[PDB]
């Protein structure tokens, strides 16, 4: 019970791992911060005392208050009002547990776990302190929630006639905190079997809140327990779990460590800094580097130009993977999702149950209304993967026509008409009709009928798979090497050792980059390009002199413009290069060729 | 009461004695209050105060109001009303203070709030939604005891009472007060306040990357009530109220419903507006020029090439077209509606963003859309106290404003039939469950649609190219088809401005137009008629051998078009000179 | 129950628009309203046929977009022949 | 002078209307700019612009950065205020104007703000979050001195 406090206080002070102790440092470190927080390493904790760990592990919930009320003690020593209790977060990475198995045994047992959150509730208050007075006796009192597992745990005492419980709330004098109410779901990969994945509500309080984006892959710890609630039986209570602490895989969060910038600067210096990424995207993949290259330019985010008037350049473009199966484009986008920090893989229809249209749904209780969400909103300001785009129902397919440009969706459903913002960069993988012969046809006569669908698209790719013997046998064997003994997989080590991207770091690299530089083209690059498309505009119409039907827009050029900052963003340079531009031309020229066919 | 309360009141003497500027302003209220007393045999008691003076007065009392306004405020409340007594005590009552600020900490938007920001007066701004409708609320009660007479008296305090927490005292309602005489309810001697409550969503403009906005509630009482319609952009300022139990109130999870109370909630344009003299004189100076309008046209497309004829129609739509309603007969439609159409990558929707900004009212639309758009869609059931309440859709919410439509061709025809009711009739009709009404939607409107099929919007006939038959065509006063046709001579012009893109004043325009709206309507002049009569008739005499549709409604627009340019000229009267402008854009309408 | 229109317009003129868009559900009723002096509902437990004395006039628009002089009569009209007879 | 910020200080445009007619407009085909034409001017030129007369050549209207709404706003929450937003070059800058106009009023004011930032920025001495962004450049550099000061210090602390 009492005085176990000082033992932590000892580890708060007595502990020094050579040459420098930590948590005692962390406290003053948080002091000027006014952080009011401590992140504990539990695996570290056992290193101090073996007893108190499991001595803590026995009923960790009850010894929770034994800390922050203790941490203030020397913190108050170091403070020398008012001083709210700090928020501790202890953490451990050691044994990770499946969501598939939660045993009632685990109640009041702290468990570290990976997780994938469905969503989180809007924040709501909890009063850590309150003052209360008899509605009768005029008797003055005060209460606190010092810690809690919602119960409700406490109520108004009835001892002031006067009664019952004449004491009443005073909010002004009372002091408060917050809770997120997370809802987390297990990793989809395993082990749902044929059954649907279980979902779980995780409790985030105070600093815990706002710390995680919805839908993100996350690692979390906390305590298994059950709340009776009411809104089951006989006398059965619904499952709930405390979150402490949550140390989530980074980011999975705009801020980052400083030395990261430098190691990237090492990458920014590389002459091959772009060209190495050309290989990184397709470790298993063979060829199609142009389309492979066309990937990255979209990866860095599109041009955002907000200067007056409110007209703004969009992002990021559009791309089409259309080609005969064996294109491995769907396999490609599966790599694409893994590469994007935030992205949505959609083969639909929609994916998986997600409305391809962000749509409206009513609140079950108290009627009302709310946005039910949409994939565009889910991934907003990021990557979009699409399959069966030709198989897409054309009606919400219509909404796609809007989503790509104006990048703001609005619906009048019920009373809520509000216009949402969508900054996502979509890419269309839809398979072409009738295999090869459509290339024998017009370039159009594929998507819907009209190419107006293509009009909204920017870089559209038609895969030509030709049966060349040497070309196949190359990747043909390349395939077997992909397999056991995973000979190709071992090749990446030397590529990891010498040069080649790890691609998770690269994601951090891009996320770094995407927020970092705002490249603005050099004046001569444009004139180089202005002189360019005017030819292309004039030349393709020379193809149009035969009344040949296929296409061209001034938006076609603007899309190319976003390619200017694209690789240039990889360069990190403040302004676009003259030389840099040219590859965009010949690369888009390869895109124009698809129109040429 | 503690002197801490009496001293703070006493601490408010020299202020607002200095700055004393509010002292007579309340007296300015006193007089006008007395003014109305003079004519009838209206101003709210509450007064505005720039918080700033506390920084030159008490910095502790300053931040304290930011800290514990619940305490510092109530004494400040008294002295105002107290001095209000001394200001005029002769002739025979909240008297609230707003505080524009003088901010802030305490400057936050609703999306980011508390727990620390709780229990503190703070500016918070955003959309007004969904704005619960108003209901009346009593405080004081009074009675008569027969046959012994006299008069009874009773007081009330709710949860949202004043600012600070106080002992809850629901009284039922005063009756049979000793001696046991029957007590008849007495009113108007007793006190009342109509009550209002509204949430506010944080701006999507300032909204973060991938997440939804969260609207938060605020109470509206007395004058604070009905100061604004729902959907408005406004900055609310007041203390954040945490009142209500955490489930502890009844021994037995989530808890503490909370909102900000008071205070200013300054309406914000992001109309209003101040004009002054120097500014409007520019209007008065610019009005003389007949050369101004093309400048008015050129300013419209900062990033946009040409289509100035398309542009000219836009401002003429800003004018409103001079609604004239029949005496004891139906009004003809005043405002003009148009739709952009043409091959993809027209930048028509782009143009709507321009229509979307300086316009100031109103909401745009992209395809679908509905259910109902401006339909209330019968907000139901109840909400609240069993009370059915309709909440107007955008089309209604947009009344006396602009309507932009993206993907108008993709929109379901179900609500299109309503748009006939929306446009020709220019009013809303509602029967669902339900409430039965017909409410005015006169809102100005525009839309946009692609070619029915492909790039053939040129070759194929414009009919079957409409994509939305039929009377829909008659509705719009102008339909401009945008050819995607390209020219190297054109593209050469297309490049550099597109080039200068990546690397007369606009705001002055909306002020020029806004004042141009209420002043002054040109009415009508037969001289404009003289040419146009030969014009439109000749238009039916020729165009019918060229194109269509051709209707008197198109002629009716001529009055609208000329009506607008007469405003563009700021002419007190219509001129035939304007018709040549309208007819020409109408010439351009055909060609 | 609350009736109206034809039931409300009985023993009086009924003006009508969008007469082609009244579709079938209306056409059959007014088809019977041409039998006049009646409104027949077999719906629910309601078997009643109530008198409609309504005077009938509706203006309707020709086949899209407008009428074509080359178009023969009754090809231009969007209304059924038995409805016009 | 030789500090990039020195020349950087004069680069910002200052909205000052001239006292005289000025043939040979330096910016265009006036050719002369009529007296009391209101225009923003670079500090360096504007530094001495009205300095020569005996009436000054420019009316030199006061900066919006110096707006009473600014001067009071800082009185509230300078810690919360974003100086990176305001100019962002300010203290090295405003001192020039305050040198230029020679007013003591805001000086007695703003200098304290400089301290107010300093105290908390001293809290940054320990080894974030979003506050670091709102700092002025000169206000930003100051931390570099301090950050590395303890950084080598603590790195010196052990082995
Ligand atoms: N460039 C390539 N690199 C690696 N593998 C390839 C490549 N091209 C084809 N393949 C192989 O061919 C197969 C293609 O299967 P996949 O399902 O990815 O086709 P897809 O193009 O995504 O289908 P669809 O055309 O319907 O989108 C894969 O097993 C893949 O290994
Ligand atoms: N007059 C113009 N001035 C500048 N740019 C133009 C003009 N017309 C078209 N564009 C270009 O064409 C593109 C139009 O894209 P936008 O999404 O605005 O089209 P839209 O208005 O939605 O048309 P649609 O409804 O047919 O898609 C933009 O990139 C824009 O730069």
């Amino acid at each position: 019970n009492t005085e176990i406090i000082k033992s932590f206080k000892n580890f708060i002070l007595e502990f020094r791992l050579d040459s420098q102790f930590i948590y005692r440092d962390q406290l003053r470190n948080n002091i000027l911060v006014k952080n009011y927080s401590l992140t504990v390493n539990m695996e570290h904790l056992i290193g101090y005392n073996e007893d108190i760990y499991k001595k803590l592990s026995d009923e960790p919930s009850d010894i929770i208050p034994l800390f922050e009320t203790a941490i203030t003690q020397v913190a108050k020593r170091i403070s020398i009002n008012s001083l709210p209790t700090f928020q501790l977060i202890l953490n451990s990475n050691a044994n990770q547990i499946p969501l598939r198995d939660l045993d009632s045994e685990h109640v009041s047992k702290i468990v570290r776990l990976s997780g994938i959150i469905i969503s989180t509730s809007v924040l709501s208050s909890r009063a850590t302190y309150l003052s209360i007075m008899c509605r009768n006796c005029r008797h003055t009192t005060s209460i606190t929630i010092n810690n809690f597992n919602t119960g409700n745990t406490v109520s108004l005492p009835r001892s002031c006639n006067c009664g019952p419980d004449p004491y009443i709330i005073i909010h002004e004098s009372s002091k408060f905190i917050d809770q997120q109410f997370l809802k987390l779901q297990e990793i989809p990969e395993l082990v749902p079997v044929g059954e649907m994945p279980r979902n779980l509500t995780m409790t985030c309080d105070r600093y815990l809140t706002n710390k995680v984006i919805p839908g993100t892959r996350v690692t979390i710890v906390g305590i298994y327990s059950i709340y009776n609630s009411k809104n089951s039986g006989v006398a059965i209570r619904t499952p709930y779990i405390k979150i402490l602490g949550i140390q989530s895989d980074v980011e999975t969060v705009t801020m980052f460590t400083e030395e990261e910038e430098e190691e990237f600067l090492q990458l920014s210096r590389n002459p091959k800094l772009y060209e190495i990424l050309t290989n990184s995207i397709a470790p298993s993949i063979f060829g199609n580097e142009d389309i492979k290259k066309a990937i990255v330019c979209l990866l860095m985010g599109g041009s955002k130009k907000i200067l007056p008037d409110g007209m703004r350049l969009r992002g990021d473009i559009n791309v089409l993977l259309l080609g005969d199966p064996g294109t491995a484009k769907s396999q490609l986008l599966k790599f694409v999702e893994k590469v994007s920090p935030i992205a949505v893989y959609t083969s639909g229809k929609g994916s998986s149950a997600a409305g391809l249209t962000a749509s409206v749904q009513r609140d079950p209780m108290t009627r009302e209304f709310y946005l039910e969400g949409g994939a565009m909103v889910l991934a907003d300001g990021g990557v979009v993967c699409i399959d069966e785009f030709d198989k897409m129902r054309d009606e919400d397919r219509v909404a796609i026509h809007e989503a790509m440009e104006q990048q703001t969706i609005s619906i009048a459903k019920a009373g809520i008409t509000t216009v949402l913002n969508s900054r996502t960069s979509v890419l269309a993988a839809a398979n072409p009709i009738y295999g090869r012969y459509d290339d024998l046809k017009s370039p159009g006569d594929n998507i819907d009928f009209q190419t107006t669908i293509l009009s909204r698209f920017d870089m559209i790719f038609i895969v030509k798979d030709d049966h060349n013997e040497e070309r196949d046998i190359s990747i043909a064997n390349h395939v077997i090497n992909i397999h056991t003994g995973n000979a190709n997989a071992m090749q990446n080590q030397q590529e990891e050792n010498g040069s080649e991207i790890s691609i998770e770091k690269m994601k951090r690299y891009i996320t770094y980059c995407r927020l970092k530089c705002a490249p603005r083209l050099s004046p001569q690059a444009a004139e180089k390009l202005s002189s360019n498309f005017v030819t292309i505009r004039k030349q393709l119409l020379i193809n149009e002199l035969e009344s040949t039907e296929r296409p061209i827009t001034i938006r076609q050029l603007e899309a190319i413009i976003r390619i200017t900052e694209s690789l240039a963003k990889l360069e990190l340079s403040p302004i676009a290069q003259e030389r840099h531009v040219d590859e965009a031309i010949r690369l888009f020229q390869a895109s124009t060729m698809d129109a040429a066919s | 009461p503690d002197a801490v309360f009496g001293d703070r009141v006493r601490r408010f003497q020299e202020f607002l004695d200095t700055f004393t500027s509010y002292r007579d302003s309340v007296r300015s209220i006193q007089v006008y209050n007395s003014n109305n007393a003079a004519n009838y045999n209206i101003l709210p008691h509450r007064i505005i105060i720039s918080l700033d003076d506390l920084r030159e007065f008490d910095r502790s009392f300053w931040s304290g109001i930011l800290v514990e306004p619940a305490y510092f405020i109530p004494p400040a409340e008294k002295a105002l009303t107290d001095l209000a007594d001394s200001m005029d005590d002769v002739p025979h009552h909240p008297w609230k203070l707003s505080f524009k600020g003088s901010f802030g900490a305490h400057a936050l938007s609703p999306r980011t709030l508390t727990a620390q920001h709780l229990n503190k007066l703070v500016s918070v701004e955003g959309i007004v939604t969904k704005t619960s409708l108003v209901r009346p609320k009593l405080i004081r009660s009074v009675h008569y005891a027969a046959k012994t007479g006299r008069f009874h008296y009773r007081d009330y305090t709710d949860a949202t009472t004043t600012l600070t927490t106080r002992i809850p005292t629901p009284a039922i309602y005063p009756t049979e007060d000793t001696e046991g005489n029957k007590l008849t309810t007495e009113y108007g001697y007793s006190t009342f306040i109509d009550h209002q409550r509204i949430t506010v969503q944080e701006m999507p403009e300032m909204a973060p990357a991938g997440q939804l906005p969260r609207s938060i509630d605020v109470i509206l009482d007395d004058d604070l009530v009905d100061k604004t319609k729902p959907g408005d952009r406004v900055n609310v300022v007041g203390v954040f109220k945490s009142l209500g139990a955490g489930g502890m109130n009844q021994s037995n999870l989530i808890g503490f419903k909370t909102l900000i109370l008071g205070n200013t909630v300054y309406p914000l344009h992001a109309a209003r507006q101040m004009l002054t003299d120097f500014d409007i004189r520019n209007i008065n100076k610019l009005s003389k020029k007949k050369d101004i309008f093309d400048i008015l046209s050129q300013s419209l497309a900062p990033s946009i090439y040409g289509h100035d004829h398309i542009k000219k129609a836009i401002l003429l739509m800003l004018m409103g077209g001079v609604e004239k309603n029949l005496e004891n007969g139906s009004h003809l439609r005043g405002d003009i509606n148009i739709l952009m159409v043409g091959d993809p990558s027209t930048a028509k929707s782009q143009l709507l963003r321009f229509v979307l900004n300086t316009a100031s009212l109103a909401i745009a639309t992209t395809g679908r859309g509905s259910s109902g758009v401006g339909l209330t869609a019968a907000v139901t059931t109840d909400r609240e106290t069993g009370e059915r309440r309709l909440e107007a859709g955008a089309m209604v919410l947009a009344d006396r404003g602009v309507v932009c439509i993206d993907e108008f061709d993709k929109m379901t025809d179900v609500d299109r039939v309503a748009i006939h009711e929306v446009m020709e009739q220019q009013t809303v009709t509602i029967a669902k469950a339900g409430i039965h009404t017909t409410l005015n939607a006169r809102c100005s409107v525009i839309a946009a649609a692609n070619p029915v099929f492909g790039q053939y919007d040129v070759n194929r006939d414009p009919h079957q190219n409409i994509a939305l038959p039929d009377s829909l065509l008659s509705r719009f006063d102008l339909l401009f088809v945008v050819t995607d046709d390209i020219n190297e001579i054109r593209d050469r012009s297309i490049s550099e401005h597109v080039l200068r893109t990546h690397r007369v004043t606009i705001p002055f325009l909306r002020k020029y137009v806004q004042y141009a709206k209420e002043r002054v309507i040109p009415q009508l002049t037969q001289e404009a008629i003289n040419v146009i009569v030969k014009n439109y008739t000749d238009l039916r005499n020729d165009d019918n051998t060229k194109k269509s549709p051709i209707t008197a409604r198109t002629l009716e627009t001529l009055i609208r078009l000329a009506t607008a340019h007469a405003k563009v000229r700021l002419s007190k009267t219509v001129n035939k000179v304007d018709a040549k402008v309208a007819a020409n854009l109408l010439r351009f309408a055909l060609l | 129950l609350e009736g109206g229109a034809l039931v409300l317009a009985d023993n009086g003129i009924c003006c009508i628009d969008e007469f082609d868009k009244m579709d079938e559900s209306d056409r059959t009723a007014i088809h019977e309203v041409m039998e006049q002096q009646t409104i027949s509902i077999s719906k629910a437990g309601i078997n009643t046929t109530l008198n409609a004395r309504t005077s009938i006039l509706a203006a309707a628009n020709p086949l899209y977009g407008r009428y074509n002089p080359r178009l023969s009569p009754l090809d231009n009209i969007n209304l059924p022949a038995a409805l016009l007879s | 002078y030789y500090d990039i910020d020195d020349v950087l200080a004069d680069g910002t445009e200052f909205p000052c209307k001239f006292q005289y007619d000025i043939p040979g407009l330096g910016y265009n085909p006036g050719r002369p700019i009529t007296k009391n034409t209101k225009l923003s001017l670079p500090l360096w030129l504007a530094r001495i612009l009205a300095i020569v007369g005996p009436v000054p050549f420019v009316e030199l209207l006061p900066p919006d950065m110096f707006s009473t709404k600014v001067m009071n706003a800082i009185k509230t929450d300078p810690v919360a205020l974003d100086l990176h937003s305001i100019n962002s070059h300010f203290f090295s800058l405003a001192i020039k104007w305050i040198m230029l106009f020679s007013e003591k009023e805001l000086a007695n004011v703003v200098s304290e703000l400089l301290l107010q930032r300093a105290q908390e920025l001293n809290h940054h001495a320990s080894s974030t979050s979003t506050f670091l962004l709102k700092l002025e450049e000169m206000e930003k550099e100051i931390y570099k001195k301090s950050h590395e000061s303890y950084k080598d210090t603590k790195r010196w602390m052990f082995k």
